[PDB]
């Protein structure tokens, strides 16, 4: 897993249906490092240090087995700078 | 944007859920928070129809199953210049 | 008392949600921001804190109110509040 | 005393024998009357422990019986000071 | 699989309920390298050196097949420097 | 961080690998190991409550299986100021 | 308050439950833990009799179900002084 | 309070021993001499007095802790107690 | 002997416990740190070595302890101990 | 205190009985003994409200089962200045 | 001689059968007699390889019969030098 | 698959049971890369050139279907320099 | 170091397809290869304790499946001094 921050929100009017209703973010490990977009799967705000987990867990982490998902946030750090 | 999405839950605990749930979803801003009456509450956000339609989706998935759960959750993309005398402009 | 998160317990009347409050209260470092009647017989409290005590406090206010009264609807908890919602979160109980 | 006790009827005539009944049962203070919504009513007494358990338990009895009857009945021997921002000072 | 030192504790209170009860670690390659996040399956104090498994393998490593992890730490090396 | 965790093992070992398993879970204090007799053991630690929280959980996970096995696992988020007269500060 | 109350648990978690419980629920003084041996554990306050009261049934009611349970919870109004000579004074 | 008789009562756990502790000396004129945790949960509580007195104390004692808590184990007098025994009998509760 | 692991086995009795760290110490390179009176029954003793060492000492000691006296009841090895845990941990066996 | 206790049984012996175990219990006043008629015994207490629930809890336990039995327990917290007029100051 | 002997029992009246039978029946020192816990009762001699292998036999037979009964009965022909500082050199 | 010249063995007495008893060895794609750890499957001499497998694929490689490896060494090199 | 590793099988190649695993899989010496008679062949190695629990796992797990097979897979932590005399000290 990486430690990530929060920096906006992302929206895909057009994407495939199986993303069902799930929002997304755009995360990266540091502003100006290069970004990347998450599944939030706990409802985060912009400047929050997330917990970010991919490869097959994210699909799972999403909300199902077969999400098209490979980055979902899992958790909220609770003290982190 | 001009677009409004709404919320309608029972309770007070799955409203707030909802409203947390769609601005942070999309760049909208939450306009109103109503006490209907009977245990009804309705948020109303305002933004673009995209922005709107997201946070409305999220919200309506976030807060289902929380309290005594969701009633309705309803998008208007283009809202009539009528019924903005009836839309609140800010939250209470 | 410090800490940004919320946590809140919905029921119905007001005899389980001073009994959730005063749980609350009693099991972490929270404070009581708001009691709010939402009609039809529902009742609100909020508090906040630090994530871990909201966490706690909200465990603790269901367990003790769910048998009172009419009951307990809700208990919930939000890590980090959008800035959009505090402007319907009351600040201080009154 | 600085015990609290609360019940909470279906109706504000029930609540209003309840109160009737716990001053006569004890010297408790009657502190609130509260139109929760819904049609619950609650009223809240101060006093001493034991003079609050008397007052409660006769309140309990007396208003059981009455109209649409008796929803709780409770008393909390201390009360966190956090939670007496919520209580009424003084029954307006 | 890596080779990584264990630097501190990770604490996420509001974390997802499929993470269970297994804790976290931050770990890294090196002092001052990327930080990385893993489930400890084992109990490893900072400054030890780990093994670190990613990809799929991590989900089974931390307790089930479904398990949201995609590192986990498997052992502590006996001797490395 | 004043929250208080605790767990209590049949035998020593469970109880020994349950402290270990906290320490390393979260930063947690151990401020107590106590011969409660009959051969319960009981380990406490102090900490902020998230670390509590994650530390006794981690700790319950390790040392259910070891030994005779794990009797409980508690936390205690907000102590009251009598508590800490029987609470030990450092252990033995 | 000279009333005591007396609650005796399995093991050292339920006890410090109960303690905190009863502390949190009424104005009484924490004077003693005892180990009795073969795993009981012995929790005593002193106070007002309603608080007293109060607090023990707080106790049993916490402590109940933590761990391996509770033995037995007794209040006693007004204690002979023959046996203050076996009741602590302070919690050591 | 003179007299050298002895009364025991043997309870399983702390609670019930106290429990029987102040029946027997609300209900004859006994000191109480001795708490004695025996282990394994049994504890034994000891009065000194008179003959009657430490039979009525120990039939008292006896009934009221009965039903408290894990219960009595064992309620005995001894009228005239040898001088090896008060060796290892308590002078004070403590 | 030199190393940091931890291995601990739990008997009833002491003779089992005292087989079991006769056959670690045979066994393997580990430095006996604790025999402990956890109370109940129960003994505990406790080796300190090299992880490879103390694996094999505490797989000796529980194949050896097992069917002596009332038997054994826990063989656990901690490769890292917790800097916390020293402070419980016997240092000499005494 | 100004609570009332009472305590009726058939015959004196329980009476007598039920007296001794409320004064012992708690801390209260036997204010009276009457002869009702007809076998009725009545023994009078006053005190605190929790010491007179202790005295009359104890008294009817005491008294159950002493010759022809118990009668009646009861408590009155806070009693009308009416009634005063009836009850006995001094037990004569 | 450097052999170890022991017997485990439930009690102390068997302990010191034990204890009794072995030093008769061979030339072994008693160097210690342990109360483990939960009623165990450990004694421990040395000598002889030959001598304690008699004297635990006769030990074990003696006191099998004798209270609550014999627990274990075990020889050590040469204890490692780690295992002598948890052995007692006299039997205090 | 990845060209990595085996450089020493590791040991990890510790490590979980679910590892079995596969030998590992640390592995580099040249000397002074970033070191790895793989499952040796083959049986490899340092300064062996080996081929490695990673992501779900080793697991099988390594044994099993549930084995908890990201690397596996699946065979040396005939002819490399 | 100073432990001691073993592998038997029966023949030649497996043998020295387990030493070839072992000295492979981790940091020990061969020290011999006997001819044991019979068939049977024993290949031993030398090294700190837990590279040879690593080597005999790996050499006992490749050598398994070769040949008529593996006889017996043994490691010796710590050998008495005894034994070494009967240790080979390097292959022929």
């Amino acid at each position: 897993m990486k430690i990530m921050q929060v920096e906006k929100t992302l929206v895909s009017t057009n994407r495939i249906a199986d993303m069902g209703h799930k929002p997304l973010l755009v995360v990266w490990e540091k502003p100006g490092a290069p970004r990347q977009v998450a599944v939030d799967a706990i409802g985060c705000i912009p400047g929050d240090w997330v917990l970010c987990v991919g490869s097959s867990a994210a699909r799972e982490a999403a909300g199902s087995k077969s999400y098209p998902s490979d980055l979902t946030i899992i958790g909220i750090i609770d003290q982190w700078n | 944007g001009i677009a409004l999405g709404m919320i309608e839950t029972r309770g007070l605990v799955p409203a707030i859920e909802a409203a947390d749930a769609m601005t942070k979803a999309a760049e909208v801003r939450l306009v109103g928070r109503q006490f209907v009456g009977g245990g009804y509450v309705t948020v109303l956000v305002r933004g673009e129809t995209g922005a709107v339609n997201a946070a409305v989706r999220a919200g309506a998935d976030a807060c289902e199953r929380v309290g005594d759960g969701l009633v309705a959750a309803h998008i208007i993309a283009r809202v009539h210049s009528e019924v903005e005398n009836i839309l609140p402009k800010a939250p209470q």
